[PDB]
This record gives structure tokens, C-alpha cells and sequence, in this order.
RNA sequence: UACCGUACUGCAAACCGACUCAGGUGGGCUAGUAUAUAUACUCAGGCCAUAGAAUCAACCAUGUUAAAGGAACUCGGCAAAAU
């Protein structure tokens, strides 16, 4: 459902001219966009859970203006602090994303480093020993 | 099947010092006109990492199985009593207690008789080997008396913040930690234990 | 869905040179997404690999390289 | 403002000490990575004694040259081959392990420009010298080398037939403990 | 305290100080607007478009 | 520190010495490519000679080496 | 369940200063050693394009160190040093 190499931004893209999408976008800017395929209840970002999209966050905004009955002093006011909280949501969706894939790629080339100088010592013995045997013979 | 010289002879090397590779044995009068990597090579070769773990862990159930303190002298003649197979030397013996305690996985006591200050590394140290893996390093009576002293420290700067026109703690705001990739890591980690 | 376009702006430098300057009539863009008529419904017409691998293949993926400059070689 | 050219010395090349040795620590680690590097003059100059220092401490083949060397060159693939095939390949020279070739002047700044390039090995661009020449006996030199306290240093092969007689016996293997 | 940056631009300022219904609103304004008709400008105010 | 009357292109000329370049003595010639520059420097394919065939180093036979190529 | 905004930039080479101007420009979010949003190193992320190349001029700017003294300098210990 997503081209990842244009999400790490490491390929072009569908609507190349956008370059940092918003909420919206991320479905039409997507190179791998089917017009035939529906289209999600919420219409959420990538680097967020699949359990995102199909979900409507506005329970959450009834659940704590329903049982914190002083929440309705200022409704305007509470509801600029709840989208700036869905707002602030994606964003932490996208810094747990680029930290997790951070940390895998820190192990991932930790292996491969010292698998590279197992295989550059196990080579250097053979003509080590290649050398000692042809002075045997 | 792990067993290596030391370049000195008599001895065998423990991973963390140097091996002797050559094939035959050669006297430095006679190899002082070859090059020296043609007899030791002067890189860790890649299996002491895995050693070290095992012997490590030789050494953890040896201390385990007999529940006493134990010195590094009876810990590197239990390690080396089970099946010269392991620990060479009482130096990475002592290598292997002192990591191990600074892991928090063992810990030290004074030894009688030769206590010698016990802060000065020559003292002979006690090792008792607790179950399970500390999260702290100390005493855990100490490390109470000091959690009671940092609480009360606690409420002390609590109130003083709430005497000034502050919050008794600082408030932050709640963050998402939970993300795609997380989500994909938990189902790779069922699957992986699942086989 | 529908998106309000400014018009082009245009140049078309005169016998002196002046630099008229135009400007097209502003348009709508309509995306208008279909439905299929009656029965003919097949017409949408579209293996398996892990997303796990797509991202750790889409991560030791070569970056893009930064952008040209319009004078600059390569 | 001390004089680096003109008193012995090493070269400033308009940076400060710090980035100095680590620029000189890249190209290192570059001109054994790829055996012939281009560059202006002065960091040529700077780059051919860094070479020779470094060779040699890559000859050393100790602990403890293995632990120099790992501070000062960057790249663990290429500590291996300063360590294995540089060491072997210059195990008998007595320095000069690289030359230079001028080959004019760079577009963005007109620097005059150097090749740089390690000396004998297949690819270099003049023949090399053998770092011995085996002295006839029956020569001054040989007997100036007799009379003065000089040893012979002859040509050698990786093993000389001095270790042939110690590796063929039986019971000096210690069955690989 | 460098000057020359007195003009510190806004659309709701520059609209309701300098656009046509403030010019409407007074008569001297209205003779303003008369001539500049009469001089003949192409931009009678600010914030005429089409 | 100003000029108080304006320069005769007779002093300008006179002034204007030190801006001139001089003529070099010597040139390095390649006979195939009629290349040219300095004795001391390389100016064969390898550095910038589009026009390089080769024949400027006529001869260059190394075959023999033997080591340990490390992979 | 319509209409308008949605590109890009936004401590800045894209705004206000004639400039690719060392100036001015509002609000919000944030990891570890660690402990405060201060301080040193670092995470996520970003950057090392807008003159380059060597070298020992004098001199200028900004600093480090200095033997024995110590305000004797100077309109004035200004400036540095010092706590
Ligand atoms: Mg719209
Ligand atoms: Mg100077
Ligand atoms: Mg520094
Ligand atoms: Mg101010
Ligand atoms: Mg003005
Ligand atoms: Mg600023
Ligand atoms: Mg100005
Ligand atoms: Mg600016
Ligand atoms: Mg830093
Ligand atoms: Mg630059
Ligand atoms: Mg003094
Ligand atoms: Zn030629």
C-alpha cells in the first residue's frame, strides 16, 4: 500500500513538486496510488500503526469532555487542544519510526562489520598457512 | 578445538592475549629475519568475543553451585575442576570477576586476614554470585537508606516549588511511542519465536 | 475534488525591451473519480512480500542525490 | 607563524592541527585503499611522509602497532591489508615506499597538482628499484662490509631455508595444541 | 536601532487603510478617487483585482 | 589616499609593469598528439590529454608478481 | 454535506531592511549522560554552495604563555588578569 524507498525519501514520487505532505497527500502522492482501491475511513499518514486508519478519533474527545464535566468552561479552547494533540499524534508516530528504524540499522551494521572481518581473518590464515605448508614441501 | 599457544610457550592463551599461530614452533634467534605477523597476527581473532561469553558463564555457574564466597583463587580452580581446559591464568580469571561485578551479576566482600584496604585492586576479593541480574551496584540496605533520602529530597523540593508559584513536579506532556515499525518488529518477533 | 489554479504567468518581450507581462484566466480542477455503468464492474483489474523487508531493504537503500545546480556538470 | 618549511617540519596546509592529522589519516587510509591518489602538492608532500611512517609502523606487525594503527587508520578493511599485504610487499625496504609525479594544475583554483602512488606493485608507473642488490664478494664493498661492523642484508625469500630445517620436523608442531 | 524598515506588511492594514471603501467613506477621499480618474491610472486603489 | 588629477595613458602604461606575465624558455613537446607543457610534469592520459594515443611512453612490460590479495 | 486555503519558503538565499545584507521577525514539539530548556559531549534529524590554493613578510584584529617586579603606565588600574 506504500512505496517505502519514497517514504525513506530515497526514490521520486507521484506529484514530485509536494516534497512534505500533510495529513492528506500522503495517499495521492504515493507512487504505488490505485484509484481503484477504496479509499480508508480516517485517511491516516504512514509511520503510524495499521489500527490508525479505521479509526474516528472523536471518542476520544467525547469520552474526556463526558467525564471531566469542567472541560466545558471553554469548548472552542478544548477543541484547539485536541487537534493540536492529533496533530502533535502524527508527529510522534514519525519520530518513533525514524528512531526504531535508527536503532535496527545500528545492529544491522554492527553484525555485518564484524561478519566482514571474520571472513578477511579466515581468509588471511589460509595463506598464512598455505605459505608454511609449501615451505614443508 | 579451542586451544592456542601464548607465543611465550608453557602456557595457553586465554581470549585477550596474544596467540602464536605458526604451524611450527620457531626460536626468535632463528625467526628474527621473518616478518612478525608470519608467526602471531596482532588482531583479536574473532572468536575471544564468544569465548570470553562462555568462559564468563563457566565462571557464573561455578560461584552459583557452591552457594559461598568464594575468592578468585577457589573460582579459577572450580571453572578449571569440571571436565588445563579453561582460565590459564588467575588474570583473566580476576578479568572475568571484575566485569561480571561491574555488570552488577556478582559481588565483592573483604577477605580476612589480607584485607589490605579494600579499595586497593590487590585485595583479594570475596564473590558471592546473586541470582539474578542488579539494577543497582551497592548494598540494597544502602541503596534504601539512600531511595528514602532522595524521596524526602523529593517532597522538599516539591514543597519548596509550591511556596513559589511553580508545580510540585514538572508536568509533561504525554508522547506516542508506538509506530509501524514497531508494530511489524512484534509480529517478526512472534513468528520468530512461533518456529 | 476540486482545487482553485492561478493562471501562467506569461513573457513576451517587446520591440523595445519591455517585459509584458500576462497573465492567464484562472481555472478549477475537477478530479472526478468514476463508478462502473451496469455489470461491467470487472474492468478494475487491479505474490506477497513482507513489509519488514521493505523497509529494511528501503533503508540501506542508496540515498537520492542532492539536487544540480542549474550550472553545474555531472 | 613558526616555520614549518625552510626548519623541517610538517606542513600547516591552511588548517588547524586537529583537522590536519585527521585529513592526513583519510588520505592515508585512501591511498592504500585505492594504490594512487591525486592531490596539490603540499598535502603530497604531507601525504608521502605520513605514508612512510605509517608503512612502517604496519611492518612492526605488533600489538601494539596493530593499536596505533587502529586510532590512526580509519577503515578496519584496509587495517587488514596495511597489516597483511602492504607488510609483506615492502618487508625489506628501507623507506620510500611511495612516489611522486606532478601532473599540472586543477580547474577550480589552478593548484599545482600531484599523483601519488605506492612503488612496486602491478599498475605503478616507473619500475621499481629491489630494495636490496645482493653484494658480489669479491668486491670492495663486501670487504669494507667486513672490516666495518656491517651485517650482510641479502635478498630474501618469505622464508628463508634457515626456518626449513625447524618447520619439517614432526615435534616442533605440538598438534596445533 | 537600524532604521529603514518601516513598512511592515498586512493585509487587513493595507486593505482598510488605503482601500476603496475607505476612500468612498470620506468626500476628500472621493476626490481623491476622482483624480486619479483623471490623471488616468491603471490602479485606481490597492486592492482592486479582477 | 586619492588620486588628485587623472592618469595620462602614458603613466598608466608605465604604472601597469608588474601586471604583465613572462614569456617560459622551455616546453615539453609530445611528438604523437603535439601535446605541450613543463619537463616536470606528467601531461599523458592519466591527467587531462584528450588527444593522449599512447605512443608518448613506448614501451612497458611488467607481467611477474605474486601476493595475498585480501577479500 | 457546498465554497475558500492546501505547491514552495518561513531565524531566512524566498518576509521587513536598494543586496544571496553579520541587523529585525510570532507560537508550538522534543531523547541520554543528568541534574535545570544553563553547561560539555551526543539521539532523531540536519549541515559542512556561493571565492578557492600553498607559505615564515611587516603591520592589524582576536587570544595563549611569560623570568624578577608590580599601578611604577595613565586625566583616570581604562583594558586585561583575578574571585
Ligand atoms: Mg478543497
Ligand atoms: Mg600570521
Ligand atoms: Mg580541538
Ligand atoms: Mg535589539
Ligand atoms: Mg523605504
Ligand atoms: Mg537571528
Ligand atoms: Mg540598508
Ligand atoms: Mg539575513
Ligand atoms: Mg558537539
Ligand atoms: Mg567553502
Ligand atoms: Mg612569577
Ligand atoms: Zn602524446
Amino acid at each position: 500500500k506504500w512505496d517505502w524507498k519514497w517514504v525513506l525519501g530515497k526514490a521520486s514520487g507521484r506529484k514530485p513538486a509536494i516534497t512534505r505532505p500533510r495529513r492528506h497527500q500522503w495517499h495521492y502522492c504515493n507512487p504505488e496510488y490505485d484509484p481503484a482501491a477504496p479509499l480508508p475511513e480516517v485517511l491516516r499518514s504512514p509511520f503510524g500503526p495499521p489500527g490508525a486508519e479505521r479509526s474516528h478519533d472523536w471518542a476520544t474527545y467525547a469520552r474526556h469532555l463526558q467525564l471531566q464535566p469542567e472541560n466545558r468552561r471553554d469548548l472552542k479552547r478544548y477543541r484547539a487542544r485536541f487537534v493540536r494533540f492529533m496533530q502533535l499524534r502524527e508527529l510522534d508516530w514519525r519520530e518513533a519510526f525514524q528512531r526504531g528504524v535508527a536503532e535496527d540499522s545500528r545492529v544491522s551494521n554492527k553484525v555485518a562489520r564484524a561478519k566482514a572481518e571474520a571472513q578477511r581473518q579466515d581468509a588471511w590464515s589460509d595463506y598464512k598457512q598455505a605459505m608454511w605448508q609449501r615451505a614443508q614441501l | 578445538e579451542q586451544r592456542h599457544l601464548y607465543l611465550d610457550g608453557t602456557r595457553t592463551a586465554d581470549p585477550g592475549e596474544p596467540r602464536y599461530t605458526a604451524p611450527y614452533w620457531v626460536p626468535p634467534s632463528a625467526r628474527a629475519g621473518i616478518p612478525n605477523i608470519l608467526f602471531s597476527e596482532p588482531w583479536p581473532s574473532h572468536e575471544e568475543p564468544q569465548l570470553r561469553r562462555q568462559h564468563a558463564a563457566m565462571c557464573l555457574e561455578a560461584l552459583k553451585r557452591a552457594d559461598r564466597p568464594l575468592t578468585a583463587e577457589q573460582v579459577h580452580e572450580a571453572v578449571n575442576s569440571t571436565a588445563k581446559p579453561v582460565l590459564s591464568t588467575l588474570a583473566y580469571t580476576k578479568k572475568l570477576l571484575e566485569h561480571l561485578r561491574r555488570t552488577r551479576f556478582v559481588y565483592g566482600r573483604k577477605n580476612p586476614d589480607s584485607m589490605l584496604s579494600p579499595g586497593h585492586p590487590d585485595h583479594p576479593r570475596l564473590y558471592e554470585a546473586l541470582p539474578f541480574q542488579a539494577a543497582r551496584y551497592g548494598k540494597p540496605e544502602t541503596l534504601a537508606a539512600a531511595d528514602e533520602a532522595a524521596r524526602a529530597a523529593a517532597i522538599a523540593k516539591a514543597q519548596k516549588r509550591l511556596r513559589n508559584g511553580k508545580a510540585p513536579y514538572p508536568q509533561h506532556r504525554r508522547r506516542a511511542r508506538f509506530s509501524i515499525w514497531q508494530h511489524e518488529l512484534a509480529q517478526e518477533a512472534l513468528r520468530e519465536l512461533q518456529a | 475534488s476540486t482545487i482553485n489554479y492561478l493562471g501562467r504567468r506569461r513573457l513576451a518581450i517587446s520591440r523595445n525591451g519591455k517585459r509584458l507581462w500576462w497573465r492567464e484566466d484562472d481555472w478549477k480542477k475537477a478530479y472526478v473519480i468514476f463508478r462502473p455503468p451496469a455489470g461491467q464492474e470487472h474492468l478494475l483489474t487491479r505474490q506477497q512480500r513482507p513489509v519488514i523487508e521493505q523497509i529494511r531493504e528501503a533503508a540501506r537503500a542508496p540515498r537520492l542525490p542532492p539536487r544540480p545546480y542549474p550550472w553545474e556538470r555531472r | 607563524a613558526r616555520v614549518r618549511v625552510r626548519l623541517g617540519d610538517w606542513n600547516r596546509l591552511n588548517r588547524k592541527w586537529q583537522h590536519r592529522v585527521s585529513m592526513m589519516k583519510t588520505m592515508v587510509t585512501q591511498l592504500l585503499e585505492k594504490e594512487r591518489i591525486r592531490t596539490t602538492l603540499a598535502k603530497a608532500k604531507t601525504l608521502q611522509r605520513y605514508a612512510d611512517k605509517v608503512i612502517t609502523l604496519g611492518k612492526q606487525g605488533t600489538r601494539e602497532a596493530w593499536s596505533e594503527a587502529r586510532g590512526i587508520v580509519r577503515t578496519d578493511r584496509e587495517l587488514h591489508k596495511l597489516f597483511t599485504q602492504v607488510a609483506l610487499r615492502y618487508r625489506e625496504r628501507p623507506g620510500g615506499f611511495t612516489r611522486l609525479v606532478r601532473a599540472g594544475w586543477r580547474e577550480r583554483d589552478a593548484a599545482p597538482v600531484a599523483f601519488v602512488e605506492l612503488v612496486d606493485r602491478p599498475g605503478e608507473l616507473r619500475p621499481a628499484n629491489p630494495a636490496l642488490q645482493r653484494p658480489n664478494p669479491l668486491s670492495v664493498q663486501a670487504w669494507i662490509r667486513q672490516q666495518l661492523g656491517q651485517p650482510a642484508r641479502e635478498p630474501s625469500p618469505l622464508l628463508p631455508p634457515s626456518v626449513q630445517q625447524y618447520l619439517r620436523e614432526e615435534n616442533r608442531i605440538q598438534q596445533g595444541r | 536601532g537600524n532604521r529603514g524598515n518601516t513598512y511592515q506588511p498586512s493585509r487587513r492594514k493595507r486593505v482598510n487603510r488605503h482601500g476603496l471603501e475607505k476612500r468612498l467613506s470620506t468626500p476628500q477621499g472621493r476626490e481623491v478617487l476622482l483624480r486619479r480618474l483623471r490623471k488616468g491610472r491603471w490602479r485606481i486603489t490597492v486592492d482592486s483585482f479582477r | 589616499a586619492t588620486p588628485k588629477k587623472k592618469l595620462s595613458l602614458h603613466r598608466r602604461g608605465n604604472r601597469r609593469v608588474w601586471y604583465w606575465l613572462k614569456r617560459k624558455t622551455e616546453v615539453a613537446k609530445c611528438s604523437y598528439c603535439g601535446a605541450l607543457s613543463g619537463r616536470n610534469q606528467m601531461f599523458s592520459g592519466a591527467a587531462g590529454n584528450s588527444a593522449c594515443t599512447g605512443q608518448c611512453v613506448e614501451q612497458a612490460p611488467t607481467p611477474p608478481a605474486s601476493s595475498y590479495p585480501a577479500e
